[PDB]
C-alpha cells in the first residue's frame, strides 16, 4: 500500500502499521524527529498508539504533516 | 538488621500491598522508586516514622500492579508514572487563579500553552474521559484541583517541565482521550468520477474537531485528494449537527474585531515567532469586546491582529 505526506512524498506502508511506525519511516526521507511530527489525516491528530487501521487510513491516503511548535 | 517497617505500595490509590523493608538500603534498592506526600523519597533510608504511610510507586511493579496500571491509565509507557509522579510535584509550584469564576494557569516555567488547554476544556461541554484517571483529573480540575489534571495532560503529551511546547497538538492529544455525551454528526459527501460517490459519517467527538481549517466557511469548502483507484476524489460537508465546533490551524494573522460581531465563541493565539520561543494567550467573546486570558492577567479589546491557531464555535447545524 503507497499513501502520500505533505511539498508531498511518498511512502510505502501497510495497513496494520502505527502511527509511530509511520513516522519513523519519515525521520528516514525528510529528517524530522518523531515528536515534532504532527500527522493529520481527515482533520484528526493520528496518535502513536493507533494503527492505520483505526483512521481508516487507505490506499493513495494523504497525510498533512505539521511541526510541534516552537520549530 | 536493626529495624524493620511495613509501607503499603499503591500505583492507583485504591489497590495496596504490604513491603517489608530494611534501614540497611535505600528505598530504590529494595522496592524501587517511591513518592511520598508528594515527594521522591527513593534514594533515602526508610525511617521507622515512615512506618505504616502508603507509597506511589513508579517502577518494579508486580504482575496485578501492572494490570491496575493499565486499567486507571491505559497502555501507557515504561516512563509514564515516574514523569507523572515528577511532573504532580513541580505543578504543584503553580497556580490557578479564578476570575469572575473563569480559571486561568498564572504563566510559569513557559506554561501559557497549557493555558490555552485548559481554558479551550473548560468551554467543551457534555466531554468525558473514556480514561479512568484522565476522568478523574478533570472533575477535580472542575472541582478546584487542577494539579492532576495538568501533570496528566502533560505525562500523556510528553510534555517537558519549563519547557515551551505546542498548545495545538497537546489540546488534539487531550481529546483523543475523551468522548462526546450528547449527539453529534458530519457527514463528508465523496465522490470520484470512476468509482462513484460515497458518504461517510462520523459520529460523537471526531465531529466536532477539525484539524487544518479554521472558519466554518474553510470547512464546508470542496476539497481534493487522489482516489484509492489512482484517480481524482474529491469531498465536501453536506450534513453537521455538533454542540460545538473546534477548528484548529497553524498559527494565522487574522484581524478579530467585535464590529462585524463574529460567529465563534472563543480561540487561542499564538503571540511571537514560530522558529523562536512564542507567548500563547487564551481568548473569549463576553458581551462585545475580546476579553484576552494572558495567563493569569486579563485584557479587554474591540480590536486585535493575532497569529490565530484554534478557533471555537458554537453548535452547528448545516445540511445540503
Ligand atoms: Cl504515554
Ligand atoms: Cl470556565
Ligand atoms: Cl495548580
Ligand atoms: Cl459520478
Ligand atoms: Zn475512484
Amino acid at each position: 500500500m503507497r499513501i502520500f505526506v505533505e511539498l508531498t512524498i511518498t511512502l510505502e506502508v501497510e495497513p496494520s502499521d502505527t502511527i509511530e511506525n509511520v513516522k519513523a519511516k519519515i525521520q528516514d526521507k525528510e529528517g524530522i524527529p518523531p515528536d515534532q511530527q504532527r500527522l493529520i489525516f481527515f482533520g484528526q491528530q493520528l496518535e502513536d498508539g493507533r494503527t492505520l487501521s483505526d483512521y481508516n487510513i487507505v490506499k493513495y491516503s494523504t497525510l498533512h504533516l505539521i511541526l510541534r511548535l516552537p520549530r | 538488621q536493626q529495624l524493620t517497617i511495613e509501607v503499603l505500595v499503591t500505583v492507583d490509590g485504591v489497590n495496596f500491598r504490604t513491603v517489608v523493608l530494611n534501614n540497611k538500603n535505600t528505598y530504590r534498592s529494595q522496592l524501587g522508586c517511591v513518592f511520598f506526600n508528594g515527594a521522591d523519597i527513593s534514594d533515602t533510608i526508610p525511617d521507622e516514622k515512615q512506618n505504616g504511610h502508603s507509597l506511589y510507586l513508579a517502577d518494579n511493579l508486580t504482575a496485578d500492579e501492572t494490570k491496575a496500571l493499565k486499567e486507571l491509565y491505559g497502555p501507557v509507557d515504561p516512563t509514564f508514572l515516574h514523569r507523572f509522579y515528577s511532573l504532580k510535584a513541580a505543578v504543584h509550584g503553580w497556580k490557578m487563579v479564578v476570575c469572575d469564576k473563569v480559571r486561568s494557569l498564572k504563566l510559569s516555567d513557559n506554561n501559557c500553552y497549557l493555558n490555552a488547554v485548559i481554558m479551550t476544556l473548560d468551554l467543551l461541554k457534555d466531554i468525558k474521559f473514556v480514561i479512568p484517571a484522565l476522568q478523574h483529573a478533570f472533575m477535580k480540575h472542575k472541582g478546584g484541583d487542577s494539579t492532576d489534571f495538568i501533570a496528566l495532560i502533560m505525562a500523556y503529551g510528553n510534555c517537558t517541565f519549563g519547557a515551551p511546547d505546542d498548545a495545538s497538538r497537546l489540546l488534539h492529544t487531550v481529546l483523543a482521550k475523551a468522548e462526546l455525551c450528547c449527539s453529534a454528526r458530519m457527514v463528508w459527501r465523496e465522490w470520484c468520477n470512476v468509482c462513484g460517490i460515497k458518504d461517510v459519517v462520523l459520529q460523537g467527538l471526531k465531529a466536532c474537531c477539525y484539524v487544518g481549517v479554521q472558519t466554518v466557511e474553510d470547512l464546508r469548502a470542496r476539497m481534493t485528494y487522489v482516489c484509492q483507484c489512482g484517480g481524482e476524489r474529491h469531498r465536501q460537508l453536506v450534513e453537521h449537527t455538533t454542540p460545538w465546533l473546534l477548528l484548529s490551524g497553524t498559527p494565522n494573522e487574522k484581524l478579530v474585531t467585535t464590529s462585524t460581531a463574529p460567529d465563534f465563541v472563543a480561540f487561542n493565539v499564538f503571540q511571537g515567532i514560530e522558529t523562536a520561543v512564542g507567548h500563547y494567550v487564551h481568548a473569549r467573546l463576553k458581551g462585545g469586546l475580546i476579553l484576552k486570558f494572558d495567563s493569569g492577567t486579563v485584557s479587554k479589546t474591540s480590536d486585535w491582529k493575532c497569529k490565530v491557531t484554534d478557533v471555537l464555535f458554537p453548535g452547528q447545524k448545516y445540511s445540503s
